[PDB]
């Protein structure tokens, strides 16, 4: 009975129907349908009360949504037309960038993984038994009260492919799939779980950090996968996954703690976020003069006045309908699956060996192997740039590379944010401490000092200069006058 | 009438067919002393390097001789492999790759299966009215080649369990009122991730992995597999998925997407062989 | 039937107030100051309003409304930082 | 109303009116009378929500009438209802599910958060009770509203409700040299929220 | 241009991020020579940048050599030494 009624205290009272043969299966449960049917009543087998029901002789669906897309163009040859004019000007992928996430001020990077992520990677099957991955998992780390789950929200509402949930509010077991006793079988059936209904859509859980660890652990395994493998009481049916969660999880003590050591910041274990391929970081703005912009933005979006303007005018240029922006990023999810790497192959033959001699360069400033978490994020590195650039697509069109080499260079840092120690930031601000003791009172100055000592520190330059520099440069004409 | 046809991708009903031209090839390369290797270069074709694992799971495919004697002491020809590997290591890919190249090809997960469900399942079925034997896996598992993922998180249950029922190969089925002894004989295939993230040399192997020596022993074989990164290697990887990437499926438009489809296999029954 | 409206705000005295919440939460008695709470001032203000009864909100309802907030954050500090936090505060506190 | 209401004082009133039985706590009035009148709860494109509801966080020594506060709050607004805190539970006051043997199947029992919801939320014990029942807290605050998807019940009830949360120091006494945290035996995440 | 008319081309530059993939094989090159921070004189590219091994380099007599200037040449990089061993630099 009609959840937005919402009779207060009233347990939603369920009517039974019938539908005919060019009415049955027109729609799916979970849906909102505006019903036009003869009230109906019939003996279930207590006096004179017979069951409640209706013959329908009209189905309209109170949701509005369409059926299944059986690729029947609803929006026909004009509608993806100017979505592939979209497409075709490179400007509307910034358009989409800010679009999303309504008042968040900014994190406009953020907002194009998200979209790149949304848009999904594509799974191609390889002429072997193997098949690429296409579905990434993105990983949401950081400070509360951030706008995190918020933007979970937003991205749920904006995809409804997937469901929206919560770890607490997910059941433990069975997360991917939950295994129910039927009311009349004693067997214990097989319930569709989150990423059940989450597979073919990207998905937003929340609390990652809150739940249990031990079926996480079940969790990175199925989107590794692709599928869900249940083998549990007696039972060996496997489920498809082709899910994109995004997580939630303030990694320790609410904040980031991006200045500890990762093993104490991120509670999750470091398989599982190699697993799930994706790092993230939200971290203390700070910037003042940003806090008061923040401050106006959202004032201007919480007072009905000027929300109405911030409204049109990310409506008319950037928010241009969020629904039909799922109806194209639908469209071109179909348009991604056609082709991810005609302009990649030769620019990327040059630079995914790149990136992985940067991932050797990251191993090089993390000697002494900076503990397990570091060793690792290579591997989900080298298969992030893999998935990454099917997550980006080639861009709305044919800009895979060009972006893609920015988003890598966004995750190293991210990791190296979190990678540089195993305190982190603090070791290192310790260790360009504990040289600068040194600069000002002795140590010669002006660079003379650093061609006298260690036989002009050659021996010191390579390993051990190297990591004072990376630690000094924090510390120690183009854009401000 | 029914045609069974439980192959994956439609294939034979896991049913080799033979010809006898197929009969005499191959034999001329197993005179040859490289044709090992070569079968050993064909396996996982989409991984890189790892030729000694190639080997050792082509000898895993290979099915060795159950030695019998006049008493309860049967001698086993199954082959067990345990194997510790880092994150995408590829070895779940491989545990795949043995499932999708053996013919019964049983594998799980440590969390994916129910110690006791995979094993049997005691509890009585409504439509039979009284107590049922329900092996989830291990029934399965008999006669053909098996496969477990992420021993370490398995239920410590049922790694007590598998142990020594996987040394003597058959299970006593015992519990609860039901006392049927079933015969458990197969080949497993154990990749259990360390107990740390990576397996650290410093830290003892059994540090590493906090699965017993009890039936670990019990592993024909036992594997280490380390994510270490050197640059001729990294780039060997790197140019094999770029490789791997860029290939268009067989034929099909290169702007084409994924179809996967049914294959509209008009051939049925005896049409289908 | 009350429904007081921010029709009327004071967009910088608001910007100001979080920027003075800024690097305080770097003292060890101060609990970080976060986004969840300007927004918790403006709910604080209009729950003021709708206490006022009118169905606009008031600037200077509001202003108690920023008052009290930051009455209660400087009573959350350590009373060492607490003394200073006060004294830079009370260039607000006086507006009331 | 609307005479008082112009009337000037009225606030000051308000303040003086909110449980009058409890002499002083002028501050601790003024913010449960605010929180009984709540803030205006605002929406963006539909989706994008902001709370109308005011959550009060309560440190009190022991023996304080914060209890009997809760109970003045009551009966004021209308729709309320009572968290003991250290009774419920995570399941027993978000959202719970219920197997119902008389029906045959698992049916919905009654979350007291969604008793809660549309009324003024009481919680009293809460500095002593269950942590994880405290996230699951955390978690239906956040939206306004409780998800839960287990035993075949995916519902999902809207929980708009007013809350103040009752809290002991930790040893009965604030320690304001202390800070907060530390006189805080709780978690950081539900001081910030 | 001048490598299509010298051989359809002769030999090619190879991409500097490509160089230390392989630590023994030879490559063409090119890119701006320029003192490393290190000490070493550095060749340096869109791409990147490597340090030359002055040594076994054998300048072309035709042309004046200074730093900050364009160069093809031809040697082993030795990415253990990671110092491209150039043998001829035209
Ligand atoms: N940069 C921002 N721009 C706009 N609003 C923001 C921003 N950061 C935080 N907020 C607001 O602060 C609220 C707090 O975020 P929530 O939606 O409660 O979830 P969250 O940020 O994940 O917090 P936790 O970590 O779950 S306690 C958001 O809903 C936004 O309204
Ligand atoms: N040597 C390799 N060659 C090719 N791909 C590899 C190699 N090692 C790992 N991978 C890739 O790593 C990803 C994850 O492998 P997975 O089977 O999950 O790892 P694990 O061995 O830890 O179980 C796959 O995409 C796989 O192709
Ligand atoms: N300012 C006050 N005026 C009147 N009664 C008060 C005042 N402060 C505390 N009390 C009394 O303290 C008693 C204890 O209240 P309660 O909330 O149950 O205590 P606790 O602090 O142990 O939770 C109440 O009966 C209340 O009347
Ligand atoms: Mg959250
Ligand atoms: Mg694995
Ligand atoms: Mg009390």
């Amino acid at each position: 009975e009609i959840p937005e009624l919402v009779p207060v205290g009233e347990m939603p009272r369920n009517l039974t129907m019938t539908c005919d043969r060019y009415l049955t299966n027109k729609v799916i449960p979970g849906t909102r349908v505006t019903i036009v049917g003869i009230y109906s009543i019939y003996n279930s087998k207590g006096v004179a009360i017979r069951t409640p029901y209706i013959k329908i002789l009209g189905i309209q669906s109170d949701v509005e949504t369409s059926s299944i897309w059986n690729s029947v163009t609803m929006f026909t040859e004009e509608e993806e037309e100017e979505f592939l004019q979209l497409s075709r000007n490179p400007k509307l992928y910034e358009i989409l960038t800010n679009s999303i996430a309504p008042s968040i001020f900014g994190n406009e990077d953020i907002k194009k993984a998200i979209v790149c992520l949304l848009m999904g990677g594509s799974k191609k099957i390889l002429p072997d038994g193997m098949r690429l991955r296409g579905d990434i998992n993105v990983l949401l780390l950081g400070d509360p009260g951030t706008a995190k789950s918020q933007l979970l929200k937003f991205v749920e509402k904006v995809s409804p492919i997937a469901v929206y949930t919560s770890g607490k509010g997910s059941s433990a077991a069975g997360l991917t799939a939950s295994v129910q006793r039927d009311p009349m079988t004693r067997e214990f059936y097989l319930e569709g779980g989150a990423m059940v209904l989450a597979d073919g859509g990207v998905v937003c859980i929340d609390e990652f950090d809150k739940m249990r660890d031990e079926d996480r652990v079940a969790i990175h395994e199925a989107m590794e996968q692709q599928t869900i493998s249940i083998a549990k009481a007696g039972i060996t049916t496997v489920l498809n996954s082709r899910t994109s969660v995004l997580a939630a999880a303030n990694p320790i003590y609410g904040r980031y703690d991006d200045l500890k050591s990762p093993g104490d910041n991120i509670d999750f274990q470091t398989t599982i976020l190699s697993r799930f391929d994706m790092i993230f970081i939200v971290k203390d703005d700070h910037n003042e003069e940003r806090d008061i912009s923040i401050a106006n933005h959202v004032i201007n979006i919480h007072t009905g006045n000027a929300n109405a303007m911030q409204n049109q005018q990310e409506e008319n240029g950037s928010e241009i309908s969020i629904e039909k922006m799922k109806r194209y990023i639908t469209y071109c999810r179909l348009k991604c699956a056609p082709r991810l790497s005609p302009q990649a192959a030769e620019k990327l033959s040059s630079n995914f060996v790149t990136i992985r001699k940067q991932l050797l360069i990251n191993e090089l400033e993390s000697t002494e192997r900076s503990s397990i978490p570091i060793t690792i994020r290579q591997l989900e590195a080298i298969i992030r740039i893999t998935e990454s650039l099917a997550k980006l697509e080639l861009s709305p069109i044919a800009q895979e590379r060009h972006v893609d080499e920015a988003i890598r260079l966004f995750q190293a840092s991210t990791m190296d944010a979190a990678s540089q120690d195993p305190t982190s930031l603090s070791e290192i601000r310790r260790f360009e401490q504990e040289l600068k003791r040194r600069l000002p009172i002795g140590w010669s100055t002006s660079y003379q000092t650093l061609r006298r000592e260690f036989v002009d520190t050659h021996r010191f330059s390579q390993l051990a200069l190297d990591k004072a520099l990376y630690a000094l440069e924090k510390h120690e004409y183009r854009s401000g006058v | 009438t029914v045609y069974p046809l439980h192959a994956r991708s439609t294939g034979v009903a896991a049913r080799q067919m033979l010809t006898d031209f197929d009969i005499r090839n191959i034999n001329k390369l197993s005179k040859k002393k490289d044709i090992f290797d070569i079968l050993s270069q064909s396996l996982a074709p989409s991984i890189y390097g790892h030729d000694h694992i190639k080997k050792a799971i082509l000898l895993m495919l290979m099915g060795g001789v159950e030695k019998n004697l006049e008493n309860g002491s049967h001698l086993r020809g199954d082959i067990n492999i345990l194997m510790v590997g880092d994150p995408s290591t590829a070895k779940s890919q491989l545990l795949r790759f043995v499932l999708n190249t053996a013919s019964l090809a049983i594998a799980t997960t440590g969390r994916g299966s129910s110690g006791v469900g995979l094993t049997a399942a005691v509890t009585t079925d409504r439509e039979t009215g009284e107590r049922r034997l329900e092996a989830g896996a291990m029934v399965l598992a008999d006669r053909g080649v098996v496969c477990i993922d992420e021993f370490d998180k398995m239920t410590d249950v049922d790694r007590v369990a598998i142990h020594e029922v996987m040394e003597q190969q058959t299970v006593t089925i015992a519990k609860a009122g039901i006392h049927t002894t079933l015969n458990a004989r197969c080949s497993v295939i154990a990749a259990a991730n360390p107990v740390f993230g990576q397996y650290d040399v410093n830290r003892d192997p059994h540090q590493n992995i906090a699965l017993p020596d009890s039936l670990l022993s019990r592993f024909d074989l036992l594997f280490v597999v380390t994510d270490d990164i050197n640059e001729i290697r990294d780039r060997s990887i790197s140019e094999h998925v770029l490789r791997t990437h860029r290939y268009l499926p067989p034929g099909y438009l290169e702007g084409e997407p994924v179809r996967e489809r049914l294959n509209l296999s008009l051939a049925v029954g005896e049409d289908a062989d | 039937k009350i429904y007081p409206k921010l029709h009327q705000m004071d967009m910088d005295k608001v910007s100001r107030v979080y920027a003075d919440l800024r690097r305080e939460s770097i003292s060890t008695g101060s609990f970080p100051i976060t986004v969840r709470h300007l927004e918790s001032i403006l709910r604080i203000a209009e729950s003021f309003a709708k206490m006022r009864l009118s169905e606009f909100v008031s600037s200077y309802d509001l202003d108690r409304a920023i008052k009290v907030v930051v009455d209660s954050f400087v009573d959350a500090q350590k009373v060492s930082v607490r003394r200073q936090l006060r004294r830079s505060f009370a260039i607000y506190t006086l507006g009331h | 109303f609307r005479k008082i209401s112009r009337d000037r004082g009225i606030i000051d009133k308000i303040i003086s009116s909110m449980a009058p039985s409890i002499y002083g706590h002028r501050d601790i009035k003024t913010a449960v009378a605010c929180s009984l009148f709540g803030g205006v709860p605002k929406n963006v494109n539909g989706k994008h929500s902001i709370r109308g509801d005011i959550n009060v966080l309560l440190l009190g020594d022991p023996g304080t009438a914060k209890s009997q506060i809760l109970k003045y709050v009551e009966k004021t607004a209308h729709r309320a209802v009572f968290a003991t805190g250290q009774g419920a539970s995570a399941v027993g006051l978000t959202a719970s599910v219920r197997k119902d043997p008389i029906t045959k199947e698992w049916t919905l029992e009654g979350g007291a958060l969604v008793l809660a919801d549309k009324g003024v939320c009481l919680i009293d014990e809460f500095d002593k009770m269950n942590d994880q029942d405290r996230t699951s807290i955390h978690e239906a605050m956040e939206q306004q509203s409780i998800s839960i998807s287990k035993a075949g019940i995916v519902t999902t009830l809207q929980a708009r409700c007013s809350i103040i949360a009752a809290a002991n120091p930790n040893g009965g006494r604030y320690n304001s040299t202390l800070p907060l945290a530390q006189n805080v035996s709780l978690t950081e995440p539900i001081l910030s929220r | 241009r001048n490598e299509n008319f010298q051989n359809s081309s002769s030999m090619s530059i190879t991409p500097i991020k490509n160089l230390l993939g392989r630590d023994a094989q030879n490559f063409l090159l090119l890119g701006l020579l320029n003192k490393n921070f290190k000490g070493n004189w550095s060749l340096e590219d869109p791409s990147g940048s490597v340090e030359i091994d002055i040594s076994q380099t054998i300048p072309t007599q035709g042309h004046y050599y200074v730093p900050g200037c364009m160069v093809l040449v031809e040697g082993i990089y030795y990415s253990v030494g990671n110092k491209f061993h150039v043998t001829s630099m035209t």
